[PDB]
């Protein structure tokens, strides 16, 4: 069931593979049978190319990563792993190259976050097609070294922290009182004496009306008024029966329309997980019973292969190794006679050398070498010539030029036919369980004992060797020592805290970490936990952004032109989360997660966030560590402070964080408050703590000295509530990327309110207007969401949720209650992402004209 | 829109059950392939019987 | 009013496609449910084959 499911859902990924790969194969074939001219291919079409291409990559990605996941075959799992990292790698590829050419509306954008939304529903397909959930197999991969610095890790913490839960965000409530006991007991009297007096008038007002009726009936009564009583009660029962049989009416019909709803399809039908046969049940039984099988043949499979190679070793051990023993004598001889027994070899090594040429791998080599050499010697003649400027034409077609197959699609295309080669022509039929098959054990097998056959032989030759040479007394020609390895006192780029550190294991400094709280093991989280829309509409935000601007353009008053520009842009839509979440996922979980990808990819380890506070940074931060596993080191100074009061000890800290990350692989290092470290000087006397301003120091020594080795999987994240706070130069020239996470929309506002509704299990009402809703809630972070979220339900409020449906006025005091983000810090917040990213930077490269000369400069110089 | 999410969700629903459908369709099959090998060597044993 | 409007038809036109897409993956399953039943109606004829 799974195993031919998962073999079906591999060849459909493999066709989608192909089908992208023919695809990109026709440029390069239809430029060589066109290649006389230029092309005047728009953006549009490359844009519209590399889209469909990212598309189908992301469904390949899904479909591959799954297989990974439920694919039992250890020999084809392996296979599977390096396709999945190739196409991961070309993935991320693609989408940097859709970012390059990211110049719609005739401009030069290179967003981090291109918009696909066109191409999407043009293709047919819903918005989360794009979805890419980070891969669940970082963990399990090599998971040894991550479960043991783990289990390090909460020794420490049992060691000091005497805690194991992982610390969830304890946000303070600005709602506490700073009043003794006696002032709320007095206040709670003054409303419970209030109440009762207004209890006690009432009922006076009560007894006066009793009395006014009184009084009425008496004086009625005095008139000689009879009134019939025996009518009234048949009058009350047939309203009564009228009433009812009305409620019985209604009641019928309301059952007739939730019948329609369940069976014409109103009301989906929600399966409770807790329930015994709950589908999904039955779906993670199955997924871990196949995961169970996985590491099982993997298991099998390792210690098959170990045998297989002792019984080769055994059998075929003695023999072919003696052979060889034989042909190396014969070389040595040749070699005798080549020097008459006057000079013999010390290695039997170069006798690979002499049979290294082969007849067409020569071939292949002379050729290259005498065209590589070629272009050496003419490196002599011209010298004096100028160092002309590069012209324009040669960089505009070097980074024009299509790029052809990259070797990533070299490795993934011949993986494809290898596969389809080998595993694809393999019959199943008697091997039923999917198992390794023998064969593939022995031809992947035999290079070990030829390598183990062909090392004993060199050591025993080698033995011989040397005793021939001692047979005519050849002298050994002194082997010249190569040069000393002077250890040279290179200036290896020295950082702070090199002194208090000297000498110690790792171990130690990760015990004084736990105990300095700068380590938590921080909650688990997922990717996918962030709940989050498609640009649906981003791109006709970016139309109705220019052409706002193109009206401006137009405009006559100068001063009308500089008040519109000196306020954001805010015409331009903000990066989606669904953007965000795929760039986070490409640069932190691949990178961070990946090692090949890392090597393959753009070698960056340092991100910058903004967003207002509780906007889901920590949600991120959640994600990516329990999807990747790694140890998260928060040094923000909100973090570390009340424990650091000299330089010395944030020297310390922040070189043992450096060294755990190098060798704690993997590491990742979360900073907030970032802005008081890289704020503004000439601001006021801000009441946090100097100290913590001096890091800029430390942290810029090492970002100018790369200390991460850029295939290392470590990052550095930097996260702040309040961006304008920063330098807006040294976070564009300090950190290789920045993201500004937006205040939720209408739909995804609204999503995220279904979202949590649900998850605190109160029932969804059909009529409720959630929209109504959205808009109330407009200015608000997705911390103050969740908080309003939090305050307006409580035990017995939702225990008594079934009494009182949700009400909109519940929502109404709460949302005041926790902070507001006004329209200005959205316009700030905005504004820094455009200037830091640098999208200021290209308006002002597309508006300045090139008529302006560059003349006399020179008589100006007294 | 009611509908269409009721629509998409019973499709679902059938959608599972054709899945544990085909899961038992694929143990019943590795059940009865179970038992023809089983009985194919019963059979050459009992040309081990027949010598007897 | 327009705008919970708006975005009812445009959550409505989302999941028709979801729809279509689980109707088409049913359809393609119970096409392989036919077939597995066939492939276990022809292990079962080849089965008596190799008793007989």
């Amino acid at each position: 069931m799974s195993n031919m499911m998962y073999n079906m859902k591999w060849q459909e990924a493999i066709n989608d593979l192909m089908e992208q790969v023919t695809l990109e194969y026709l440029p390069l074939e239809q430029n060589e049978q066109q290649l006389g001219m230029k092309y005047k291919r728009d953006s549009s079409e490359w844009f519209h190319f590399w889209a469909t291409l990212y598309i189908k990559y992301i469904d390949i990605y899904k479909k591959l990563e799954d297989c990974y996941d439920q694919l039992v075959h250890p020999q084809k799992r392996v296979l599977l792993k390096e396709m999945l990292e190739n196409v991961i790698v070309r993935l991320c590829e693609t989408k940097s190259q859709v970012v390059k050419y990211n110049t719609q509306y005739d401009a030069t954008y290179k967003s981090d976050y291109p918009n696909l939304d066109e191409l999407v529903m043009d293709l047919k397909l819903t918005p989360d097609c794009l979805d890419i959930p980070i891969p669940r197999y970082f963990r399990e991969e090599d998971k040894k070294r991550l479960d043991e610095r783990n289990q390090i890790l909460d020794a420490l913490l049992l060691e000091y922290t005497d805690t194991k839960e992982p610390q969830e965000e304890q946000y303070e409530d600005q709602n506490t009182l700073q009043a003794d006991m006696d002032t709320a007991i007095r206040i709670i009297q003054r409303y419970e004496r209030g109440r009762q007096g207004i209890e006690r008038a009432n009922l006076a007002k009560i007894l006066k009306k009793e009395e006014e009726k009184k009084l009425e009936r008496q004086k009625k009564l005095a008139e000689g008024t009879e009134i019939g009583e025996e009518t009234e009660k048949d009058d009350a029962a047939l309203v009564i029966k009228k009433y009812w049989r009305g409620y019985k009416s209604r009641k019928l019909v309301q059952d007739i329309r939730e019948e329609e709803l369940l069976f014409l399809g109103m009301k989906k039908v929600v399966e409770d997980p807790t329930l015994p046969e709950s589908q999904y049940k039955q779906a993670q039984n199955k997924r871990q019973k196949m995961k169970y099988i996985q590491e099982e043949h993997e298991q099998e499979f390792n210690d098959e292969i170990e045998n297989l190679k002792r019984l080769v070793k055994g059998n075929e051990g003695p023999d072919i190794l003696d052979k060889m023993r034989a042909e190396r004598r014969e070389w040595i001889m040749r070699e005798l006679e080549k020097n008459e027994f006057k000079e013999a070899p010390q290695d039997p090594s170069e006798f690979y050398n002499q049979q290294v040429m082969d007849p067409e791998q020569q071939a292949a080599e002379a050729a290259k070498a005498a065209e590589e050499a070629k272009k050496k010697g003419a490196a002599k003649k011209d010298d004096k010539k100028k160092k002309g400027k590069p012209s324009e034409l040669d960089e505009f077609l070097e980074n024009n030029k299509p790029t052809g197959p990259s070797p990533i699609v070299l490795k993934l295309q011949e993986q494809i036919e290898k596969h389809s080669g080998e595993w694809s022509k393999r019959d199943e039929t008697n091997n039923f369980e999917q198992k390794h098959e023998t064969e593939l054990a022995k031809m992947l097998i035999k290079p070990v004992v030829e390598e183990q056959i062909k090392q004993q032989v060199d050591e025993m030759i080698a033995e011989e060797l040397d005793i021939v040479r001692l047979r005519y007394d050849i002298k050994k020609k002194k082997q010249k020592k190569p040069p000393r390895p002077r250890n040279k006192g290179k200036n290896k780029k020295k950082f702070p805290g090199d002194s208090s550190n000297k000498g110690r294991d790792p171990k130690d400094i990760l015990a004084g970490l736990v105990e300095k709280r700068v380590a938590k093991k921080l909650i688990p989280a997922s990717l996918m936990d962030l709940k989050g829309e498609q640009n649906v509409l981003g791109k006709i935000q970016e139309i109705q952004a220019d052409e706002n601007l193109k009206k401006t353009e137009a405009l006559t008053d100068a001063k009308l032109k500089k008040a519109q520009l000196e306020e954001p842009s805010t015409k331009m839509p903000d990066p989606s989360i669904a953007q965000i979440r795929q760039i986070i996922a490409e640069y932190i979980a691949f990178p961070l997660g990946s090692k090949y990808a890392k090597e393959k990819l753009d070698k960056m380890n340092y991100f910058f966030f903004m967003g207002p506070r509780g906007s889901g940074k920590t949600l991120a931060v959640r994600a990516l560590a329990h999807e990747c596993n790694a140890i998260v080191l928060d040094i923000s100074p909100s973090n570390i402070d009340g424990q650091y009061t000299d330089k010395k000890q944030i020297d310390g800290m922040i070189n043992s964080a450096f060294k755990v990350a190098k060798e704690f692989q993997p590491a990742i290092i979360y900073c907030e408050d970032f802005e008081y470290i890289f704020g503004q000087a000439k601001k006021k006397k801000s009441q946090v703590n100097p100290l913590f301003a001096k890091m800029k120091k430390p942290l810029m020594d090492f970002k100018k000295g790369k200390f991460f080795e850029p295939e290392d999987r470590v990052v550095f994240i930097g996260s702040t509530n309040r961006p304008w706070d920063c330098s807006q130069k040294e976070i564009k020239s300090f950190f290789d990327k920045k993201i500004y996470f937006p205040f939720p929309n209408y739909g995804t506002r609204m999503l995220l309110f279904k979202t949590f509704l649900e998850q605190k299990k109160v029932p969804l009402p059909d009529n409720f207007p959630i929209n109504t809703i959205a808009h109330i809630t407009e200015g608000w972070s997705a911390g103050s969401f969740k908080m309003a979220i939090d305050r307006v339900f409580t035990e017995r409020r939702l225990q008594k949720i079934n009494e009182e449906q949700i009400k909109l006025s519940e929502f109404i005091g709460p949302l005041s209650n926790v902070p507001f983000t006004s329209k200005e810090e959205f316009k700030e917040f905005k504004k820094f992402n455009q200037v830091v990213t640098g999208l200021q930077a290209n308006y002002e490269a597309k508006k300045a004209p090139a008529d302006d000369q560059k003349g006399d400069k020179n008589k100006k110089k007294k | 829109r009611d509908m269409v999410e009721n629509f998409y969700h019973n499709t679902l629903k059938e959608i599972s059950e054709v899945k544990t459908k085909i899961s038992n369709k694929e143990t019943e099959a590795e059940e009865k392939e179970s038992k023809h090998r089983i009985d194919v060597k019963v059979f050459l044993q009992k040309v081990k019987h027949l010598e007897y | 009013e327009k705008k919970l409007l708006a975005f009812y038809q445009q959550e409505r036109q989302k999941i028709n496609y979801n729809w279509i897409i689980a109707k088409k993956e049913l359809e393609d399953k119970k096409s392989e449910l036919i077939n597995k039943e066939r492939e276990i109606q022809d292990l079962q004829e080849n089965h008596f084959m190799t008793l007989n």
